[PDB]
RNA sequence: GUGAAGAGGGAAACAACCCAGACCGCCAGCUAAGGUCCCAAAGUCAUGGUUAAGUGGGAAACGAUGUGGGAAGGCCCAGAC
RNA sequence: CGAUGUCGGCUCAUCACAUCCUGGGGCUGAAGUAGGUCCCAAGGGUAUGGCUGUUCGCCAUUUAAAGUGGUACGCGAGCUG
RNA sequence: UGCUGAAAGCAUCUAAGCACGAAACUUGCCCCGAGAUGAGUUCUCCCUGACUCCUUGAGAGUCCUGAAGGAACGUUGAAGA
């Protein structure tokens, strides 16, 4: 299924016989069931998710009366994972990280960060112009950006400056190193998209 | 035209039936089903079968012709039975069945595992050797042509899967 | 097999087919005889 | 005199039903086109939507004559770089069967806002069943 | 001959191609070229055939038991192909 | 002609297939290895240097390959000159 | 490349029927995405007061009530012109 959980930096663990493998430290906390959608109401099977703790006021009464519904505690934000036919839950389950203790590699989703308006030498990787020989006010520019009469026109899907990061992106099949159930962490090989303290999706490996 | 016009006899023991156009004979060997073509029409004339072509459309003794002769192998294949004759031609090249898979080793890095589709019953009098047989003609042709088409004959010392029957052209170093 | 736009019947075994609109002609003693197209 | 001309709010709107098995696409489509304008209606006006509502039932199971099935492609752009997608005629109806007849009609109405108002009419369908049981929309042939 | 110096209908759009020469009006009818299942006015019109390639809806030398018509020419009851 | 800035390079490309590599096949004067030609295939990839303004070309060394073309012989209100 | 199989006693991969077959094509993988005007679904939340007025209408009014929620303002951000 997957669980939704907060980037918390990274670290390495040195492995017995060498290798200093680097580690980003996913704080997974008791993620617990607020719906449970099915093929009679909605179409397709899915359960909707929460986590964390909002303060008794920042919560509005439509957001609350939803967790009414299930009974469980207004957590912060509301996530929702798609089931694999076999697997079904109740409302107001608990699920916690040892169900990736099972698994070996996972897909980490994330919102990754926010560049800004970036130009096209860092967005694209466009080469710079010569930054001398003759060169005037076009160092970092794009160039080119279409050919003449025949388009009369610039082609959609042109890569141009504009807003990088501050998206949804997924960094696939990611090995896990440890699974801590006592901490309620999940340790995974490499890194994940996003700062600390943003919030990470991870699911097993769709490509196994 | 030709063959249309020469009715195919039916053997004791052989229960044929026509639903319209869909032709069901059944016998010792297997039940066989046919969807046969709308041109086409077919009766019950005497012991003999009869193929008429349908008045109005355009191809009818093509289409009658074929009904004829699809019927005459499908009343001899739940009658006899049919068989093939394959033969694995090269050193190293090993036929064994267990069940209803023939586990053909022919010299590759993993031994190949052909499945038997329908009521196909595959023997082995000899391990470089594989006689096949069924009630249908269509499958057996096709499972033999797979079996053969995992090694086609090298055309220099005959080596592959073989049918018994086939001459193969081979030729010199140059 | 060729592809030339004027197939012919080279040799005795040779034999001519219409597959999928397409002329071929195809042979059993040569192979090279064999040939597609025209 | 100043002759007829129909009123949008006085046009009486009926509503029907077609079950497209074993139809052929193009005649289908073209009588669907002409009730949709509004056309065999004693009271047509080119400038008012005059036509009525039709719903079209089992439109996966139109059929083409020749070799139309797999060689009638249905070619459209992406509006994009160099994004031209095809699809023939089998494809077409694996994926979305609605869209042959919408295709179908669409080209055979006029173009333009009373076109496309004139296409919203029309209401196909690949299941047998349709959910426009409140209208009692009664069966055309 | 037409345009230039001529509008109008057709040929998708198209000065010169086909039809036809605008004095003005009318919410009349008959026809030309060209058309008549829908976009879009008017025949899913009638009779007897042909095409199976989407030909119609670009093209040659040359290629082939594609398929229709014909007019002939090789053999039989000693039974040829 | 009351101006449509002409070669080459850089930056940026994009389409065609008459495919240079990679993928699937037929024949072969195809033992294998490696080819030769031909067929389908445009998904992705497709040098860095010396010389010269060069395009091209020759040369050194790589590479699986170092494709042929269209795009105002693409691209100067983007740069160089 | 085949299997069965006519037309054409045979033959032949096809005219009926039945299989294989590539980085192409449709999915699978990632992202955006109901302004998808064809504007879908599920879930929760909130408003349950009077009066006159005339061409009695989804009319126009008037005392009161102002909810859910939002915006504004402030402290601000690994968000941002
Ligand atoms: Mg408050
Ligand atoms: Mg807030
Ligand atoms: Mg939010
Ligand atoms: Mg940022
Ligand atoms: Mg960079
Ligand atoms: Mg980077
Ligand atoms: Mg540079
Ligand atoms: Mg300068
Ligand atoms: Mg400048
Ligand atoms: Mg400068
Ligand atoms: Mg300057
Ligand atoms: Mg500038
Ligand atoms: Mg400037
Ligand atoms: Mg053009
Ligand atoms: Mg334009
Ligand atoms: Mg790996
Ligand atoms: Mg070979
Ligand atoms: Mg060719
Ligand atoms: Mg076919
Ligand atoms: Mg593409
Ligand atoms: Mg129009
Ligand atoms: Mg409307
Ligand atoms: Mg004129
Ligand atoms: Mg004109
Ligand atoms: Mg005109
Ligand atoms: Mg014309
Ligand atoms: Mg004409
Ligand atoms: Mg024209
Ligand atoms: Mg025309
Ligand atoms: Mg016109
Ligand atoms: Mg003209
Ligand atoms: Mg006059
Ligand atoms: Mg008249
Ligand atoms: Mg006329
Ligand atoms: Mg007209
Ligand atoms: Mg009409
Ligand atoms: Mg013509
Ligand atoms: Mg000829
Ligand atoms: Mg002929
Ligand atoms: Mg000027
Ligand atoms: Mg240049
Ligand atoms: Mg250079
Ligand atoms: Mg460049
Ligand atoms: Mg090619
Ligand atoms: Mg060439
Ligand atoms: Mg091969
Ligand atoms: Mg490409
Ligand atoms: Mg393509
Ligand atoms: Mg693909
Ligand atoms: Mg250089
Ligand atoms: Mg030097
Ligand atoms: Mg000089
Ligand atoms: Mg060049
Ligand atoms: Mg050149
Ligand atoms: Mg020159
Ligand atoms: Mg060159
Ligand atoms: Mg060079
Ligand atoms: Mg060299
Ligand atoms: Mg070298
Ligand atoms: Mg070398
Ligand atoms: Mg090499
Ligand atoms: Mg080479
Ligand atoms: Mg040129
Ligand atoms: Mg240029
Ligand atoms: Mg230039
Ligand atoms: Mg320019
Ligand atoms: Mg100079
Ligand atoms: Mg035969
Ligand atoms: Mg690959
Ligand atoms: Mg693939
Ligand atoms: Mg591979
Ligand atoms: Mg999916
Ligand atoms: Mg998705
Ligand atoms: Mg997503
Ligand atoms: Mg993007
Ligand atoms: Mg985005
Ligand atoms: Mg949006
Ligand atoms: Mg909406
Ligand atoms: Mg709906
Ligand atoms: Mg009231
Ligand atoms: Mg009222
Ligand atoms: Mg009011
Ligand atoms: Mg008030
Ligand atoms: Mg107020
Ligand atoms: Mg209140
Ligand atoms: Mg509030
Ligand atoms: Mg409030
Ligand atoms: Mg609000
Ligand atoms: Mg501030």
């Amino acid at each position: 299924i997957g669980l939704v959980g907060k980037k918390v930096g990274m670290t390495r663990i040195f492995t017995e016989d060498g290798v200093s493998i680097p580690v980003t430290v996913i704080e997974v906390e008791a993620n617990r069931v607020t719906q449970v959608k099915d093929l009679a109401n909605d179409g397709y099977r899915a359960i909707q998710v929460t986590t964390g703790a909002k303060k008794a006021n920042r919560v509005t009464k439509p957001e609350a009366g939803h967790f009414a519904k299930a009974g469980v505690e207004a957590g912060r934000g509301l996530w929702e994972f798609r089931l694999a036919e076999g697997e079904e839950f109740t409302v107001g389950q608990s699920i916690s990280v040892e169900l990736f203790a099972d698994v070996k590699k996972v897909d980490v989703t994330g919102t990754s960060k926010g560049k800004g308006f970036a130009g096209t030498v860092k967005r694209w990787n466009f080469r710079t112009q010569d930054a001398t020989h003759g060169n005037s006010l076009s160092h970092r520019v794009p160039g080119s950006i279409g050919q003449n009469q025949t388009p009369g026109k610039v082609f959609k899907g042109k890569k141009m400056a504009g807003q990088m990061g501050n998206e949804r992106v997924t960094v696939q099949s990611l090995d896990v190193v440890r699974v801590d159930a006592e901490r309620n962490l999940l340790l995974v090989k490499g890194a994940v998209p996003g700062a600390t303290g943003s919030d990470l999706i991870v699911k097993p490996a769709v490509k196994a | 035209s030709r063959v249309a016009k020469a009715p195919v006899v039916v053997p004791a023991g052989v229960d044929v039936k026509i639903n319209g156009q869909v032709i069901t004979i059944k016998g010792k060997n297997g039940e066989l089903t046919r969807t046969l073509n709308d041109a086409v029409e077919v009766k019950h004339a005497d012991n003999t079968l009869t193929f008429g072509p349908r008045d109005g459309y355009a191809d009818g003794w093509a289409q009658a012709g074929t009904a004829r002769a699809l019927l005459n192998s499908m009343v001899i294949g739940v009658t006899e039975g049919f068989t093939k004759k394959l033969q694995l031609v090269g050193v190293g090249y090993r036929a064994a069945v267990k069940g209803n898979v023939i586990n053909l080793s022919l010299g590759f890095s993993h031994p190949v595992d052909h499945q038997l589709p329908a009521g196909i019953t595959a023997e082995c009098p000899t391990q470089t050797e594989i006689v096949l047989k069924g009630a249908d003609k269509q499958v057996i042709g096709q499972v033999a042509a797979d079996l053969r088409a995992y090694r086609r004959p090298e055309p220099y010392k005959g080596k592959g899967v073989r049918y018994a029957d086939e001459v193969v052209r081979t030729k010199e170093a140059k | 097999m060729k592809v030339r736009a004027s197939v012919k019947k080279l040799c005795r075994n040779c034999k001519i087919v219409k597959r999928d609109g397409v002329i071929r002609v195809i042979c059993s003693a040569e192979p090279k005889h064999k040939q597609r197209q025209g | 005199m100043k002759t007829f001309t129909a009123k949008p709010e006085t046009v009486k709107r009926d509503w029907y039903v077609v079950d497209a098995t074993g139809k052929t696409l193009g005649r289908l489509a073209t009588e669907l086109a002409r009730r949709l304008r509004g056309k065999h209606k004693a009271e047509y006006t080119p400038h008012v939507d005059t036509g009525d509502y039709i719903i079209v039932l089992n439109a996966d199971k139109v059929a083409v004559t020749g070799n139309k099935r797999t060689d009638k492609v249905y070619y459209h752009h992406t509006g994009h770089i160099g994004g031209i997608k095809q699809a023939t005629f089998e494809e077409m109806i694996a994926r979305r069967p609605e869209r042959v007849i919408e295709i179908a009609v669409k080209g055979m109405l006029p173009k333009g806002p009373l076109g496309r108002a004139m296409f919203r009419k029309l209401k196909v369908y690949a299941g047998n069943e349709h959910n426009h049981a409140a209208q009692q929309p009664q069966v055309l042939d």
